């Protein structure tokens, strides 16, 4: 019989306990025991959106057969899985397919409806191993599924069943659709409860359950791609494998080891020693640190024996509830539960008190670790060097940006409520409109996020809105539409948040585009959802979007003393109510105002060009030094209200790098000699002393 | 006495694009 | 004939519209999104159409529909 | 789910961290729980080039599984071009490379090793759901 | 950061400006063919702006660039 | 990565470029690296000879390969 040869017994395999308990769904497995027990079309189809357990309920409903948890015509079915790939393997003759199938279904009715046959991914099989002289799988069975001489379970995806299925209509309404719906958080709970006495069964370690509630909260909001519970399991797995792989070697002891591999070169190149001495005790420590380590081990692997000694108690007790064993339920029971209950708490609260470089718990630091590696946003709780990096904040914002205290103390704020989790969940870190006469920070910020944040300047999605004067120009930042041009390669912007989505967006010069762009950002701000021509969404709500204007310029000039802040944010706010549509800024948690600079600040921007102007003549192989006069002339040099920092800058690159390199280009400068820049009697004269 | 097989012969549609072309 | 009831909604935003709708959906479904928020700024322009109904067949739009 | 897929802007030697991966196995250098493990590299070409016949694309590439069955958790199967195989047998009416594996790595069965360009990534995968 | 030179050339007509690039052109590059001339004066309504970037995607100069 | 590919508008004879350079390994006017190479032309098309079966063009590339 070739339903041996060429099916899969999941009903074998259930008794065996090689798959998984299922949990919840009585309404859908009983839908699906309803739309069995037929009499003509006993076929239901799962239209599942991708993993939310569909191979798991057509697995719960073989495991409630081997339970005998149905109803009386379910109770002694069969339950065959099809390996499509197996009807199709051998068929290198023509005809061969087609006698495989015509045997299998004519043995499936030699078997008069004990068997349930299963197919999983049913759009495989709607034109599946076909060619010119073929009879094309679906045209073989489909009076059968009419008739209900067959009993197929099917299971696939929508997008699938869409493409797939119903590009014959016929070889749809044949079927029955099955939804199964989304499951919510409790019922990821629910099912991680009893997957995680699974994953504990095979990863011998040991979780906490506030951790698994966790872990489906932050699955939940934070990966917009799969759908539950399959995202959850995933976060539980990994952060077991990453326990057992910090179980599996230490960091001190590796750190350690290559101490005492190098003090041992190091004594066998010397042969006062004191190294033989050093080299002893460093040894000793290591061999402390192995001789925990192993004691530790092997109080888990105690642990997790007398785990499993308990999980075989409970398969006991389930082939005793299968057959029917009396006074055996009541004997195992009380034996072999509370006593190994016991001391397998009592071996818990000794690695409780006794873990010490040396990890055995699945806790929400570890899910936040692997979250945090698995995407890229940083929700994993603090090292107290991020934190007072966090809290230097404001000083190497200072080591960039001179002055501009009011946005200094917003964006510190911004991203102090990005790691201390009081943001919200539902719009992005922070919306920023910022303020000023041209060139006083309003790029210089951004990339200071970048460099401080990120730790790099030019990794900041720079989407420069100086060409969008046209309402052509959303759809290069929101992709295009299907069949038009731009499809197959999206927006510029989709991708650069849904690769890496904690990332800083400027919108550089936001009022010199057309005037309505921005209702894309109505979405933004509001919500962080913005969906693409594509179908795909993205979320908004892990990155931080800054917006630069220059609108109060004239105002900014005018009214810079003579004011409190509270109505200088209060005029330029009547100025962008001008400017702006008021459903616009509303959306904007804070609009700064930078302030024009003062002379003090020039002379350390100064410095700072001059840094990096030591910086760019030290490959070149040169150092010079300055007089501090010649900084007060350019201090005389580069003033101005009008325009602040630029005429600094271009000022400085005339008068220094002109005579400079035209020294360098005379063919003169050896190196070594650290150049005076000291003064000529209005220029600066570069020597060499 | 030789039997016979069955091929594949395979291959892909061809596609187009449109453009939209706008006015002001 | 009729879908059940249609609204347009007014006044000035941040009072409350979207988020009565979503309200609206935590009640009937229990989710936020598990409703049908397009907003509607994908839409300013004559072509995107086919971003809600889609492509006409025969191109690279058909298999994703709408 | 016991799969890797290397993204990253193409260059960066995806291929290069999946063999010092393989040297870090054979120096001894992994932790325990894959060392003496297999590391082979699957072509899609070596698979597709004779099966001008029905179906012996689909039968080369059970008898590859069976033999990953028969060898029982101690091969590391890599594959380079991940979106290669999405569409390698992906022939009229017939089976893919795809929608044979699909069963046979959401069941812990096999530890594939992906290594794919995120353009291509976009262009052939998340288009496929399943398998994403 | 910057490019490297920016200027905003002024003077009256026929001084040589237009002559004055080509013959740093003809230095640099052996030639007056080796440069971007981009003739400005085209441009006097906006909208041809999209003659030097591109044509946004979903209109006509998307394979094409500016 | 051996393989450096050729670049420009047509008409100027890339193809005798590569000509010139198998005459000058005739001649030997090459580094000590390539003297005694094969250099040997094929087309893509010269493949697509029987382009329905599967693998077969595929079979084709890696017996070349081989
Ligand atoms: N109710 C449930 N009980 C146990 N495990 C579940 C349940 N729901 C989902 N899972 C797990 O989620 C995964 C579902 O596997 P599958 O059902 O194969 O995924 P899927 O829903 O079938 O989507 P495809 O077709 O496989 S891509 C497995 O890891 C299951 O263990
Ligand atoms: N606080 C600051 N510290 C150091 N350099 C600064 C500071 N503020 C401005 N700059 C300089 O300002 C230059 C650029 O000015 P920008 O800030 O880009 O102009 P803007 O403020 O962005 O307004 P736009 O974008 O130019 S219209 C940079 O080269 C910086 O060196
Ligand atoms: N009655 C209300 N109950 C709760 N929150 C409210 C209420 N009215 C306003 N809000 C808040 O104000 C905002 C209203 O959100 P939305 O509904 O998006 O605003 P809106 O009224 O839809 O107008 P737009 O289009 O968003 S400006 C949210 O931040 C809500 O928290
Ligand atoms: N971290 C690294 N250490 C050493 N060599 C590296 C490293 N990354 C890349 N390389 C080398 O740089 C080259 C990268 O080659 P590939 O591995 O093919 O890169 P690739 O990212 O796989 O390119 P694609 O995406 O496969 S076309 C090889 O020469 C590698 O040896
Ligand atoms: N110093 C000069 N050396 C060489 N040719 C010069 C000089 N001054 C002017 N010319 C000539 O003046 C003409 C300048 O050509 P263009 O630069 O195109 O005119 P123009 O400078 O663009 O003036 P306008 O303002 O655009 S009409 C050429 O014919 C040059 O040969
Ligand atoms: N140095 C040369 N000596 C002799 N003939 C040359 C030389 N350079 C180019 N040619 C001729 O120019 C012809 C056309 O140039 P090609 O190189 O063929 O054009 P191409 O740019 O290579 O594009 P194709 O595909 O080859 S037409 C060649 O076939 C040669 O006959």
């Amino acid at each position: 019989q070739a339903l041996k040869k060429y099916t899969i017994d999941l009903t074998e395999r259930a008794e065996q306990g090689k798959l998984d308990p299922v949990i919840g769904r009585d309404e859908e497995i009983r839908r699906t025991i309803q739309v069995l027990q037929r009499r003509t079309k006993n076929n239901p189809v799962l239209i599942g959106e991708p993993g939310v357990g569909k191979t798991a309920i057509v697995e719960g409903l073989a495991q409630r057969i081997i339970n005998g948890e149905v109803p009386e015509g379910l109770k002694g079915r069969r339950v065959l899985a099809l390996d499509m790939g197996a009807l199709v393997a051998g068929a290198k003759y023509r005809g061969e397919f087609e006698e495989r199938l015509k045997g299998v279904l004519n043995d499936l009715a030699k078997q008069e409806g004990n068997v349930i046959l299963f197919i999983d991914a049913l759009h495989t099989m709607v034109g599946a191993g076909k060619a010119d002289g073929a009879m094309d799988a679906g045209n073989m069975l489909k009076p059968a599924l009419a008739r209900g001489e067959l009993h197929c379970v099917g299971a696939t995806t929508l997008d699938e069943y869409r493409q797939y299925i119903e590009k014959d209509a016929a070889l749809e309404r044949r079927f029955q659709k099955v939804f199964v719906a989304e499951p919510s958080v409790e019922d990821t709970i629910a099912i991680l409860r009893g997957l995680k006495e699974r994953y504990e069964l095979h990863h011998h370690v040991q979780i906490t359950d506030p951790a698994i509630v966790a872990a489906a909260t932050l699955s939940h909001r934070y990966i917009a791609d799969r759908q539950l519970p399959d995202k959850a399991i995933d976060l539980i797995d990994e952060a077991a494998s990453s326990i057992r792989m910090q179980i599996d070697s230490p960091e001190e002891l590796d750190r350690l080891d290559r101490r005492i591999i190098q003090l041992k070169l190091e004594q066998q190149a010397l042969m006062l020693d004191m190294l033989n001495e050093e080299l002893s005790d460093k040894e000793r420590q290591y061999s402390e640190l192995e001789e925990e380590w192993k004691a530790e081990k092997a109080s888990l692997s105690g642990t997790q024996t007398i785990k499993a000694e308990l999980e075989q108690a409970k398969i006991a007790i389930e082939q005793a509830r299968r057959v029917g064993d009396l006074a055996r339920m009541s004997e195992l029971q009380y034996g072999k539960i509370p006593e190994l209950e016991k001391q397998l708490e009592a071996a818990t609260q000794l690695e409780g008190k006794t873990m010490r470089l040396l990890r055995n718990k699945v806790t929400d630091a570890e899910i936040a670790e692997v979250l945090a590696r698995w995407t890229g946003i940083p929700v994993s709780r603090m090292m107290e060097s991020e934190r007072e990096k966090l809290l230097r904040m404001e000083q190497e914002l200072h080591h960039r940006v001179i002055g501009q205290n009011e946005a200094v103390d917003a964006v510190s704020n911004a991203i102090r409520r990005s790691r201390a989790g009081l943001a919200d969940p539902n719009r992005p870190i922070g919306s920023f409109l910022f303020l000023g006469p041209t060139g006083v920070g309003k790029t210089e910020l951004c990339k200071a996020l970048a460099n401080f944040m990120f730790d790099s300047d030019e990794a900041m999605v720079r989407i420069d809105m100086s060409e969008f004067m046209e309402k052509h120009s959303v759809s290069r930042l929101v992709g295009a539409p299907p069949g038009y041009v731009g499809y197959e390669e999206g927006g510029y912007l989709t991708e650069a948040v849904r690769r890496r989505p904690y990332s800083v967006i400027l919108l550089d010069a936001v009022e010199k585009a057309h005037p309505d762009v921005f209702n894309i950002l109505l979405q933004v701000l509001d919500d962080g959802r913005l969906t693409d021509g594509q179908g795909r969404t993205v979320d908004f709500r892990n990155t931080v979007v800054i917006m630069t204007s220059n609108l109060g310029s004239d105002l900014i000039q005018e009214r810079f003393g003579e004011l409190d802040y509270a109505h200088m944010k209060e005029l330029v706010l009547g100025v962008v109510s001008h400017n702006f549509r008021p459903e616009f800024i509303n959306r904007i948690d804070e609009v700064v105002v930078f302030h024009p600079l003062g002379e003090q600040h020039i002379a350390s921007i100064a410095q700072i060009q001059l840094k990096r102007l030591y910086k760019r003549l030290e490959e070149r192989g040169y150092e010079i030094h300055i007089s501090d006069e010649a900084l007060k002339l350019l201090s005389e040099n580069g003033y101005d209200p009008v325009y602040g920092a630029r005429p600094l800058k271009r000022a400085i690159q005339q008068q220094i790098e002109n005579p400079l390199a035209q020294q360098i280009l005379s063919g003169e400068l050896v190196p070594g000699k650290v150049i005076r820049l000291e003064v000529n009697e209005d220029r600066i004269v570069a020597v060499q002393h | 006495a030789a039997a016979a097989a069955a091929a594949a012969a395979a291959a892909a549609a061809a596609a187009a694009a449109a453009a939209a072309a706008a006015a002001a």
